[PDB]
């Protein structure tokens, strides 16, 4: 109900309160052991990122991959094209933004 | 202790008003407040203290010999 | 003040959270921008009272040096056209006109209260009090630098909305000071009262519970009285353990 | 009764001292401190428990009185800060004699506990050692 | 309340204030129960003045443990959860 | 009127006020005990407090005998404390009489309960201003611990904790089993497990007591008894060394 | 010795009712919330263990208890009240009815003296009537399983499915969500199950759960054989690690 | 709604029985009395108001005795304390119709508890204000306990109560650091004299009368007698000199 209500969240901006809709999630779903797959857990971990960069917020999103109580021990392509969007953001070049974009299209695209 | 104040609302805000008139000055020694009843009954830490009741001076009935003083 | 920090002593406990919610934010407003919180607004001070009520009264404007706005209960409540109303209101602008106010309440149980079944007959001065004092602060206009002290003979006899976070956010009991703490009280009134070099101080420390400068002026009284009777001007340090003994089983 | 509890304390120190300084001084401590220790009670602790460690003192190497020093604060003592008074004192024998006590001044740190744990409400003694070693570290 | 809805709070109170990284909201959420909007932003307040009085731009982890025993417990009262008698 | 705080009668929010101020009689000595249990046997141990020094340490006891075996731990004052004493003292002695055998440890807990409701449910007794905890060895479960409360009701504890600062010592206690995962402690010598209680008694209060200030009981398999004044200074002394 | 208080403490209240019963369902209505619910087969009797410390034991204390083992029963209300009860219905039920008709009682005679005792107290003087609801369901021989409501006033009522406690006002909705007459015994658990858990703000385990069905008669629970017109108890308490098997069949 | 002190059974908000702590003040408006716990024995000590000369001395007496081996003195109303007297001789006679043995000082402590304690559950009925002082000598060793209105005793090296109990209770724990060991029963009466007449400070306005028993293994033999002789001239000049 978080994640269908997190989506409406997106268009409308207002992306502070957007990161509890996500973050509820992924302890909830955590939970769950098998009822949740690999695949199905590692996008859950991309909405809370791409909510963080949407709120230009550098320190939160740094403290997700290196704390492993927030990180989990998830991690896939996806997950770091997250990461070389919030370098982009600090030096403001569209090169890096356009890096991750080729070779992370299977997963990120 | 009680809430049933309402009715004595005048007589609990007259007790008041004494505490607060006495902190007003504290270098007049002049001014005596001086309070005749029969016996103390409820007692209080706010009415022990300077510039307020302090020494209980008991009024007994007169002895054998303090009463023929008295009719003489 | 004519009272200064060092005769409330015995409640440094409590004096260093009071200096630091009240002394600070007060010359230092600007540090909390920063960071962007807000200071307290109200301090409520409950206990017993008449012991040390009138000296953390005085204390509070001594330590900073602002003017002491005293509201007492009885001329809260009246029979007038807009009584309580003018009183905080003015109270109110006062105190942003003003910036250096301090306003301290004394037993505000008669102006507070829950009552008995929440009804009103001639009750309607009560809720007058109260209904202002809670409105004013949650207001578009608020109290940056005035602090308002509140004292009643308990704390859950009062209204509970306002012991609720966002008006008053300080909630301080004030028990009976320790026994390394009334040292210094007794060596200020006892000071003034003229003796020898060889009265002993520690001789009421052992036998005194809980008695701050208030109690301390009754041993004076029975000291004063007792230099007529031997011809000396001055008291021996005898006379201290007798006084306090005396007052110790009245007391606590 | 008044004055004949620190009357004993002279009297095995003067006879024959050898090696049994340890036993024939910690032990005296158990003894007494029962009913005693309320105010001015105080015939050993704070004043002759100090002379103690002044008699081992310059009797042997200066591990042992380090072990033996930490027994005193271990069982049940009195109070902290009249151990803290002794142990500033051992820092100014170490510091006069140096030589070998150069590596012994970085044993008595880490072994009293006083020093790595808290103990008593007055820390003041457990910063000024620190000092010391932070000293010997930069050299 | 619930975890996420009174993680709304914290998301936002504290967006307008200075933090650290190392102090943690997570832990503030499901170890309070049943707190209104002005307790839990006290929270965030009392932290801010607990960070003065140790003069402290910032918000660390330990203030947050020094201002959470302040609000954590408002029943002092005793004889409850009482089925019996 | 005011009947509702005099006598016990249903109240408009379903409270009996006159059975729950004696609750608050429990905190007038101000006396934090708490229960643990052995691998065979179990160790409670209660404060003990010495205002005069005219008192005798030998008569004064918080923790009294019911039989060689089943102990008794009572927090209030002594004449409630008594109501309860003869009462256990006579209903373990009115068991054997009528079956032969040792009475046992959740037995006693629910002849107490209904006496403890008899106070509560009739008007003309006053309910007892202490409470009840028994610790003792069965036969069957081995070390249990049961603490009837004055409103008459018991259940089985773990570790348990009286006096205002209770809720200091539960949580101390609930930090310690969570990582064990087990309810008491795994010990051979019954001496080991007084050292382990007054470890977690100093750290949930922070201070200190002496032999006169501390009354510690020891319930062994089939065996009760209680520490006297050279016993208990002795587990001070074995426990000052090592931690 | 010599009680000076005869007089009843519950009188007639100005209103037309009685304040000490009507206050009585107050304590009835805030305590702990269970259910029951009766099948064609069986009965099933569930209900929460709510212990108010993490290190309080709650295998000692029952919620259901056995009286004779044709019958459950569960408490919504004051346990010491409900203590007595189980000791004097345990008694007119053995001394004064064992000891003549040589059986055991069915459900409607059980809910006949249990509800005279309760008023016993009531009409009494110097002693506080009860504020405990009972509910009594068993099987019998003609008219099958029967349940009942028993009140604290002492009036009980025959329900098919009812569930007094905290959330007994929208527990009843769910007993009367999904009913028919082809429920089976195992049928009704999962429904009370699923009910149960909307009460539960706690964890949610066979520990904290105390589920107990009346099937029928189990010669495992007997103690002996050889004697056919005793195949032993109906009533059966289902243990922790039955609880939690059915758990994951919801 | 007030109405807590006009029922024994009905407890404060506090938790504290008013009625209890009424007793207290019926004690301190009564006569004083003391007493002294020694090894072999105990010492009972008590003064007497004396209205004027009308008064004969040693016919009436405060000090109850519970068959031979056991005195008793009580402070407070002169019915309370004389009545729980006879409920212990009566009990007494008991404890040896079964036991065939005397009744000990542990066995009696539990025997005058158990009807104080009962008073307070009943509130139709009164109990006792008086502080009730017993002790004797058993086959263990003697045993001083002080009996209170609120049914609460212990072991006390020092019974001290009534109005006078202030100045009385310092110079008992004086006592104890004086000799630690024991005391013998002769020094002990005139010791218990000089603490009447610490007391009587408020007393000044009539006379004073002073009775002292005591009872001891190796005197008495388990006997209770009462001062006599010249053994209570000697106690009475000794602490008229001291004290003033």
């Amino acid at each position: 109900l978080d994640l269908m209500s997190g989506i409406l969240h997106c268009e409308d901006k207002d992306y502070k309160t957007a990161f509890s809709y996500f973050f509820e999630s992924f302890e909830s779903y955590h939970n769950l052991t098998t009822h949740n797959s690999y695949e199905k857990a590692c996008q859950v971990l991309k909405y809370m990122l791409l909510s963080k960069i949407m709120l230009n917020l550098i320190d939160d999103v740094k403290n997700i991959l290196n704390a492993k109580y927030t990180k989990e021990t998830y991690q896939s392509r996806g997950i770091d094209a997250m990461k070389a969007v919030a370098e982009a953001y600090n030096n403001r070049s569209l090169l890096d933004f356009n890096t991750a974009l080729k070779q992370y299209e299977k997963e990120l695209m | 202790f009680d809430s049933e104040k309402s009715g004595d609302r005048e007589v609990q805000r007259t007790m008041l008003e004494l505490l607060n008139q006495l902190d007003g000055f504290s270098s007049d020694d002049r001014v005596k407040v001086l309070a005749a009843t029969n016996r103390v009954d409820v007692l209080d830490p706010a009415l022990l203290r300077s510039g307020r009741l302090d020494r209980k001076i008991e009024f007994p009935l007169p002895s054998e010999d303090s009463r023929a003083q008295i009719l003489q | 003040g004519e009272i200064t920090f060092d005769g409330i002593g015995g409640l440094t406990e409590q004096i260093r959270e009071l200096r630091e919610v009240i002394e600070l934010p007060l010359k230092n407003p600007e540090i909390f921008q920063r960071v962007g919180i807000k200071p307290p607004k109200g301090v409520l001070l409950y206990g017993p009272p008449g012991t040390g009520k009138t000296l953390l009264a005085k204390a509070v404007a001594a330590t900073i040096g602002a003017n002491f706005i005293f509201s007492p209960a009885s001329g809260i409540v009246d029979k007038y056209i807009g009584e309580s109303a003018r009183i905080i209101r003015e109270m109110f602008a006062y105190a942003k006109e003003h910036e250096p106010c301090i306003i301290f309440m004394d037993e505000v149980d008669a102006i507070g209260g829950r009552r008995f079944s929440e009804g009103t007959s001639a009750d309607r001065e009560i809720q007058r009090t109260l209904m202002e004092l809670l409105t004013q602060m949650d207001g578009f206009d608020n109290l940056g630098q005035t602090k308002i002290i509140m004292a009643t003979n308990r704390p859950d006899t009062l209204d509970p909305a306002l012991l609720r976070p966002g008006r008053l956010d300080r909630k301080v009991e004030i028990p009976l000071p320790n026994e390394a703490g009334r040292l210094e009280i007794f060596k200020i009134h006892t000071a003034k009262v003229k003796k020898t070099g060889e009265f002993d101080f520690e001789a009421a420390v052992k036998m005194s519970d809980g008695f701050n400068g208030a109690d301390i002026r009754n041993c004076a009284t029975e000291a004063g009285f007792f230099a007529i009777r031997d011809d000396r001007d001055h008291i021996n340090p005898d006379d201290l353990m007798k006084a306090v003994r005396k007052v110790a089983e009245v007391k606590k | 009764k008044d004055y004949s509890q620190i009357l004993k304390e002279e009297f095995p120190k003067i006879d024959s001292l050898a090696q049994n300084d340890c036993n024939s001084a910690l032990d005296q401590l158990l003894v007494l401190e029962k009913k005693t220790r309320q105010a001015s009670d105080l015939a050993s602790s704070k004043e002759v428990l100090a002379k103690i460690v002044d008699l081992l003192a310059s009797r042997n190497k200066w591990d042992d009185l380090n072990e033996q020093l930490t027994l005193l604060s271990k069982k049940h003592g009195q109070l902290k800060l009249s151990i803290q008074y002794m142990i500033q004192k051992v820092m100014e024998y170490l510091k006069s004699s140096k030589s070998l006590d150069l590596n012994t001044r970085i044993s008595v740190i880490e072994t009293i506990r006083v020093v790595t744990e808290n103990k008593i409400f007055v820390e003041v003694e457990r910063a000024r050692v620190t000092k010391d070693l932070v000293e010997i570290k930069k050299e | 309340r619930d975890r996420r809805e009174r993680r709304l709070i914290f998301g936002t109170i504290a967006s307008k204030m200075s933090l650290a990284p190392e102090a943690d909201l997570d832990s503030l959420i499901i170890r309070n129960d049943s707190l209104s909007g002005a307790v839990i932003a006290a929270i965030m307040q009392e932290a801010g003045l607990r960070a003065v009085r140790k003069n402290r731009y910032v918000i660390l982890q330990s203030d947050l443990e020094e201002a959470y025993a302040t609000q954590v417990k408002t029943d002092n009262t005793v004889d409850k959860f009482d089925f019996y008698k | 009127a005011g009947y509702d705080r005099h006598i016990t009668i249903f109240s408009p929010e379903g409270r009996l006020y006159q059975v729950e101020y004696a609750f608050k009689a429990t905190n007038q000595t101000n006396i934090n005990s708490l229960a643990v249990r052995g691998k065979d046997c179990t160790v409670v141990i209660s404060q003990k407090k010495v205002p005069d020094k005219l008192l005798d340490p030998t008569t004064v006891s918080y923790i009294f005998c019911i039989s060689r075996t089943i102990g008794m731990v009572v927090n209030g004052p002594i004449p409630d404390a008594r109501n309860a004493a003869l009462r256990a003292k006579a209903e373990a002695a009115e068991f054997r009489y009528k079956y032969g055998y040792d009475m046992p440890c959740d037995v006693l807990a629910k002849r107490m309960a209904n006496l403890s409701q008899i106070y509560t449910q009739r008007a003309y007794m006053r309910p007892l201003g202490v409470i009840l905890t028994f610790v003792s060895v069965d036969e069957e479960l081995g070390p249990s611990i049961y603490k009837t409360d004055p409103a008459g009701y018991y259940v089985g504890y773990k570790a348990t904790a009286t006096g205002p600062k209770q809720q200091e010592i539960t949580t101390n206690l609930e930090n310690h089993f969570k990582k064990s995962k087990i309810d008491h402690i795994n010990e051979e010598s019954w001496e080991k497990v007084v050292e382990f209680a007054i470890t977690h008694m100093i750290d949930a209060l922070g201070t200190e007591f002496s032999k006169n200030d501390l009354e510690v009981g020891v319930a062994t398999k089939d065996k009760f008894f209680t520490l006297s004044a050279e016993n208990i200074e002795e587990r001070l002394v074995a426990i000052a060394e090592q931690d | 010795m010599t009680d000076r208080y005869s007089f009843s403490l519950t009188t007639f209240s100005p209103s037309g009712k009685l304040g000490q019963i009507d206050y009585a369902l107050t304590a009835v209505k805030q305590g702990v919330t269970s259910l029951g619910i009766k099948a064609t087969n069986g009965v099933v009797i569930a209900t929460e263990k709510k212990s108010s410390s993490p290190l309080a034991m709650s295998e000692t204390l029952s919620k259901v208890s056995l009286l004779t083992p044709d019958i459950g029963a569960v408490y919504s209300g004051m346990g010491p009240d409900y203590r007595v009860l189980v000791d004097k219905s345990r008694k007119v039920a053995h001394t004064s009815y064992k000891r003549i008709y040589g059986e055991y009682p069915p459900t409607k005679l059980l809910v006949s003296e249990v509800a005279k005792i309760m008023q016993e107290a009531t009409q009494s003087g110097g002693v506080r009537p009860f504020g405990v609801s009972l509910l009594i369901a068993g099987h019998d021989e003609f008219n099958g399983f029967s349940l009942y409501q028993v009140d604290p006033s002492g009036s009980y009522f025959p329900w098919k499915a009812t569930a007094i406690g905290k959330g007994s006002v929208a527990a009843k909705t769910f007993l009367e969500k999904r009913w028919n007459d082809e429920l089976e015994l195992e049928d009704a658990i999962h429904i009370a199950l699923l009910t149960l858990k909307e009460s539960v703000e706690g964890e949610f385990n066979g520990d904290t759960i105390e589920l107990a069905i009346i099937g029928d008669e189990n010669p495992d629970l007997l103690g002996y054989t050889g004697i056919p017109t005793d195949k032993g108890p109906r009533f059966r308490k289902l243990t922790s690690q039955e609880i939690n098997d059915r758990l994951e069949a919801l | 709604g007030t109405g807590y002190d006009l029922s024994n059974s009905v407890f404060s908000p506090d938790g504290r029985n008013f009625q209890v702590e009424y007793a207290v003040k019926a004690v301190e408006n009564g006569t004083t009395s003391i007493g002294i716990k020694c090894n072999d024995g105990v010492v009972f000590a008590v003064e007497k108001l004396i209205t004027s000369k009308l008064l004969v001395p040693q016919k009436n007496v405060k000090i109850q005795v519970v068959d031979r081996h056991i005195g008793c003195v009580y402070s407070g109303l002169i019915p309370d304390g004389r009545h729980l007297v006879n409920r212990g001789r009566e009990e007494a006679a008991s404890f040896k119709k079964l036991y065939k043995t005397p009744i000990p000082i542990p066995a009696f402590a539990d025997r005058l508890g158990q009807y104080v304690q009962a008073h307070t559950l009943y509130n139709s009925v009164r109990p006792f204000g008086v502080s009730t002082i017993f002790g004797g000598v058993d086959k263990n060793g003697a045993h001083l306990y002080m009996l209170e209105p609120s049914g609460s005793y212990w072991g006390y090296k020092g019974a001290a109560t009534g109005k006078g109990r202030q100045s009385a209770k310092a110079e008992l724990e004086k006592l104890v650091d004086h000799h630690p060991e024991g005391l013998s029963a002769r020094e002990a009466v005139k010791q218990a004299a000089k603490i009447i007449y610490l007391a009587h400070e408020d007393n000044k306005e009539k006379d004073f009368e002073l009775e002292i028993s005591w009872c001891s293994l190796s005197e008495t033999n388990g006997l209770h007698k009462f001062v006599k002789g010249d053994l209570l001239q000697e106690a009475i000049d000794f602490a008229q000199k001291e004290i003033n």
